[PDB]
């Protein structure tokens, strides 16, 4: 599914809808959702 | 935030002299103006671009990183 | 948002040429020559080259506003002499002068070494 | 015959030099010139891959647009804008590849030493990062804390300072003429007496001082230029002289050509 990361832990969860929103390890609250895989373009100006 | 590359009015790189600047300040106890020179840092573009730099990156990394891999 | 690019400085966009020339109605024998994608580096240089010809009457040059890069030379020569022939005899004399400084400068370099 | 050359120092990245018999437009076009038309290599495009550091992803890409290039063999090299290839090749580019962790418990510092040049250079003397500092390491680009990663990929394309002041190879140009002020084309301001409140300049040294009972020379015009162009290291500074003046009499050429066409 969709993966997060635990604000505190910083352990990398997956997700699904129907998913309380807590960190499996330590019980935060807190989720930060992962960086996107397609790559991003920068103009180095 | 972090040492700027360039010297921003003439663009002087700069930015491989910030540990060197401060490796003189503090290891061999020289005041500023001549480990600027010592650098070569001639003209006050520069010397204000090294002198004046905050670098506020190390308190950044204080924070535990939010993506820890 | 409204910023042009900044390659619009020096290169010449669709339909638009390097020079342009229009006759002068105000005086007799002048031309007045928009040159595009240029600036005061070109125009200055082009100027006082005119302006040490001897049958140059007129030559002057203005960048009528900063946002875009072009000027506007105007040259005026003695009767029987085209504008356009003392354009070229300036651009001929500068790059022989710049043909001459760059071999003096590479013969003075390499009499160098502490280099 | 012409403009005359004589230089006074010479330096890896210093050259002092005195043109003479030449006129002020020729001498402040080729100063221009050499500030801003002269091709180089810089970083152009950043595709990051992971950035877990402290700094946003366009700072680190504007810090990386500013590290030095190898520009030696840069005139080999196209324009991408002018070069047939869809995004970039290997005829218009250089790819480098930055790719640092922090493995270490103190900070791990990314220097312009670790960009890695990945695009066949086809041995072409372009792309290396310039280094200059007796440590060895370049420009500072990031810090990383334990844990934190930086993976990104650089383009590097041909541009000139009039696109963008990254590819500005010249940094400061000194620049003088008439260091004693015959030629009147100052009115020094004072307080009391000009002469003692105005430092004189390192260059009166090179010129006759006025006779202080002489007439004004309303002939003499302004010739024999000081000028000190430094390098910022993409190019030797004797290269930074010769491609300006190269450059300028590029420019009128094709003005000629232009004109001979039309
Ligand atoms: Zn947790
Ligand atoms: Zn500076
Ligand atoms: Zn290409």
């Amino acid at each position: 599914t969709l993966k997060y990361i635990c604000a505190e832990c910083s352990s990398k969860l997956s997700l699904s809808r129907t998913d309380a929103v807590r960190c499996k390890d330590c019980g935060h609250r807190i989720l930060l959702k992962a960086r996107t895989k397609r790559l991003v373009q920068f103009e180095a100006r | 935030m972090i040492v700027p590359v360039r010297c921003f009015s003439c663009g002087k790189v700069v930015g491989d002299k910030w540990e060197s600047y401060l490796n003189l300040l503090q290891e061999d106890e020289l005041d500023e103006g001549t480990a600027l020179s010592r650098l070569g840092l001639k003209r006050y573009c520069c010397r204000r671009m090294i002198l004046t730099h905050v670098d506020l990156i190390e308190k950044f990394l204080r924070y535990n990183p939010l993506e820890k891999r | 948002m409204n910023a042009p690019d900044r390659f619009e400085l020096f290169l010449l966009g669709e339909g638009e040429s390097k020079l342009k020339i229009d006759p002068d109605t105000k005086a007799p024998n002048a031309v007045v020559i928009t040159f595009e994608k240029e600036d005061h580096t070109l125009g200055n240089l082009i100027r006082a080259e005119l302006l040490n010809d001897r049958k140059v009457l007129f030559a002057a040059y203005k960048v009528e506003h900063p946002f875009f890069a072009r000027f506007k030379l105007r040259i005026q020569t003695t009767e029987g002499y085209d504008p356009k022939d003392a354009l070229k005899n300036a651009c001929n004399s500068i790059i022989n002068k710049l043909g001459a400084l760059k071999t003096n400068f590479e013969t003075e370099w390499n009499l160098q070494t502490l280099a | 015959e012409g403009p005359q050359v004589k230089i006074r120092e010479a330096s890896k990245d210093n050259v002092d030099f005195i043109l003479s018999n030449v006129d002020l437009a020729m001498a402040n076009s080729l100063r221009r010139v050499m500030i801003a038309e002269i091709p180089t290599l810089a970083i152009d495009s950043v595709e990051v891959e992971t950035n877990t550091t402290v700094l946003a992803d366009e700072f680190i890409a504007h810090r990386l647009g500013l590290i030095p290039l190898q520009s030696m063999d840069i005139e080999q090299l196209e324009y991408s804008r002018d070069c047939f290839c869809e995004d970039h090749c290997d005829k218009c580019s250089v790819v480098l590849t930055l790719q640092a962790f922090g493995e270490s418990e103190s900070t791990t510092n990314v220097y312009s030493k670790d960009l890695v040049i990945v695009s066949n250079l086809m041995g072409r003397n372009i792309g290396h990062p310039i280094i200059q500092d007796k440590e060895g390491n370049g420009v500072l680009i990031c810090k990383l804390r334990k844990g934190q990663e930086l993976k990104l990929t650089c383009v590097a394309k041909k541009g000139i300072a009039k696109e963008h002041a990254k590819w500005g190879p010249a940094a400061a140009i000194e620049f003088e003429y008439d260091p004693w002020n015959k030629l009147k084309h100052t009115d020094y301001w004072y307080e009391q007496d000009s002469a003692k409140e105005w430092p004189q300049s390192k260059n009166c040294e090179y010129e006759d001082p006025p006779n202080e009972g002489d007439p004004f020379d309303y002939k003499a015009q302004a010739d024999t230029f000081y000028m000190n162009v430094e390098s910022v290291g993409s190019i030797p500074v004797d290269q930074v002289v010769v491609r300006g003046i190269d450059t300028l009499q590029k420019k009128v050429a094709s003005i000629l050509l232009a004109l001979t066409q039309m």
